[PDB]
């Protein structure tokens, strides 16, 4: 993915004040809560039947903690989100079955929770970079289906 | 298909926007060009200059449009015809835009009422959203 | 959302598809289960092999479940909400799979009846199978 | 795309039995008429206001025919589509916008169309074989969007 300077300048700044334990359980709580068919992925979790469950569940935090950790990789790699995410990709792809559409919600969601937590600071332009960021990081998942 | 929890969470929620919809909209519609700049294609006409008179009183008619589907959950299609001429038979806006809108708003609502975007609230406006969004997509007349 | 004249092709070509509707239902699956092989995993249990008396009662079920849709085009949520019940809520189909068994009715279609099969009767039956689709991948109960 | 050996007789077969003269303009006719958002791609073609002007009109049939030989020369390419199609993914992709979504739609009313002149020779074995293909080529068209 190409940023300018001020993109990644941007999505950098913002990256830095990000709690990873919360923002990344909020994140997958949400994708199980908001698109119900991802619990299925998810059933030795526990049980997902109803938002409050999802959300006080702690294999569920935890989970959004690695899904996270693994999206600042990408952030210091994005002229590599191939090769660094080759296994990865594998074992979603491969092993998981996970439909590529399903990686897209995901990122979304993440940025919803963004803007959620941080407000005016997440303005429109920061916005637009992040879009850029989900969307590679998305294809790299998705490239063992090319 | 909106559950009978859906319909409250929306109801509920579009009470705590007040009569700030318009400007809402204004911001999700700007979100909307900047993130996804491939949306500007629909709008030859507009100056896409920043709080623009145009894109505000753009976001203004949306709003209007969404509170009006908010009391009319029961029949969206009776209360959208006039939209889905416009967006389905007269625009032929691909139905992908729609899901990019949609997102724009939620990021805009999640932005200026985060106690009352909860995870289930969240859940009800995707699925207003998508519902809205099916029937502006539709010719049905 | 179906228009008037949707309606009417999906029931005059439903009349015409009759008899043999439970062999259209088993070998679109088959189909699926062979150009989409990620859909078996839903079916653990089934013997995938092509005569399969399994495949052949799912077909027929299968094809059971759009013969009664059909004669309820004004309320699908109503007529459907058992088969929603399983697939929302108990298997928790991926929305994508429906795409895929829809595409393989429609090719199964135009196999048998090519004569029914026109673009517009082609145009209706996809909308058709996206409202049934939309009923039984959501929560509304 | 891989195919066995078998897949490859099974696809070439087929398609030496092609019209194409005429699948073409039914492929790109229906998804005009099926998907009625495509025709704004295709404003210049004229009137495109209902299923018989999309079906008669000459331009669809002209360009329907383009389209299906560009389907043939990827045949002969199976193991370098991305190389074949890269003229026609930056044209679709950076100057046309068309979202990828739509090739996916195209691929598969043209395997609706294969089925419709073909019947029961189009097994569901070859039905598969030709999922492979049209998968390939919507793929190779989205290589600039990745
Ligand atoms: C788009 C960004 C995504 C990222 C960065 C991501 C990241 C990860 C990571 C880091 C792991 C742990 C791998 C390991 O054990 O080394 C994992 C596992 C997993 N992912 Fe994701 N994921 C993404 C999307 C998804 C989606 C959308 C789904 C389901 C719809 C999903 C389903 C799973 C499942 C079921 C596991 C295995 C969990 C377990 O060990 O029980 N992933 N993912
Ligand atoms: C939540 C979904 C949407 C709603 C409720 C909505 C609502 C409206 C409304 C109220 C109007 C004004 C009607 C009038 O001119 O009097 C309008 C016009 C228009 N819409 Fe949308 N819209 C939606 C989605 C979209 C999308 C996704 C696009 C394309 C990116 C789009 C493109 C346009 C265009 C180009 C106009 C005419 C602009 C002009 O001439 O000033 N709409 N819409
Ligand atoms: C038009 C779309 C569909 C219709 C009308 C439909 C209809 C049906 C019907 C009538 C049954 C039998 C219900 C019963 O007797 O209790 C059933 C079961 C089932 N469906 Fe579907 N279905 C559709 C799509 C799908 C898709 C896309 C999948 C996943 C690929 C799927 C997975 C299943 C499974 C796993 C069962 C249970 C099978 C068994 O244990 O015997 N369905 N469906
Ligand atoms: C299998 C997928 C597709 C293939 C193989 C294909 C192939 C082609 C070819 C060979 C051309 C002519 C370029 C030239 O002048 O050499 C073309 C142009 C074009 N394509 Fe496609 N296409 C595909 C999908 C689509 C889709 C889904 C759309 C829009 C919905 C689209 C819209 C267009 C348009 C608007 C042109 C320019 C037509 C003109 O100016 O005459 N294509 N495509």
């Amino acid at each position: 993915v190409h940023l300018s300077s001020e993109e990644k300048s941007a999505v950098t700044a913002l990256w830095g004040k990000v709690n990873v334990e919360e923002v990344g359980g909020e994140a997958l709580g949400r994708l199980l809560v908001v698109y119900p068919w991802t619990q299925r992925f998810f059933e030795s979790f526990g049980d997902l039947s109803s938002a409050n469950a999802v959300m006080n569940n702690p294999k569920v935090k935890a989970h959004g903690k690695k899904v996270l950790a693994a999206f600042s990789e990408g952030l210091s790699h994005l002229d590599n989100l191939k090769g660094t995410f080759a296994k990865l990709s594998e074992l979603h792809c491969d092993k998981l079955h996970v439909d590529p559409e399903n990686f897209r919600l995901l990122g979304n969601v993440l940025v919803i929770v963004l803007s959620h937590h941080f407000g005016k600071e997440f303005t429109p332009q920061v916005q637009a970079a992040y879009q850029k960021v989900v969307a590679g990081v998305a294809n790299a998942l998705a490239h063992k289906y090319h | 298909v909106l559950s009978p929890a859906d319909k409250t969470n929306i109801k509920t929620a579009w009470e705590k926007i007040g009569s700030h919809g318009g400007e809402y909209g204004a911001e999700a519609v700007e979100r909307m060009f900047l993130g996804f700049p491939t949306t500007k294609t629909y709008f030859p006409h507009f100056d896409f200059t920043h709080g623009s008179e145009q894109i505000k009183a753009h976001g203004k008619k949306v709003s209007e449009a969404l509170t009006k589907a908010v009391g009319h959950l029961d029949d969206l299609p009776g209360a959208l015809s006039t939209l889905s001429d416009l967006h389905a038979h007269k625009l032929r806006v691909d139905p992908v835009n729609f899901k990019l809108l949609s997102h724009c708003l939620l990021v805009t609502l999640a932005n200026h009422h985060p106690s009352e975007f909860t995870p289930a609230v969240h859940a009800s406006l995707d699925k207003f959203l998508a519902n809205v969004s099916t029937v502006l997509t539709s010719k049905y007349r």
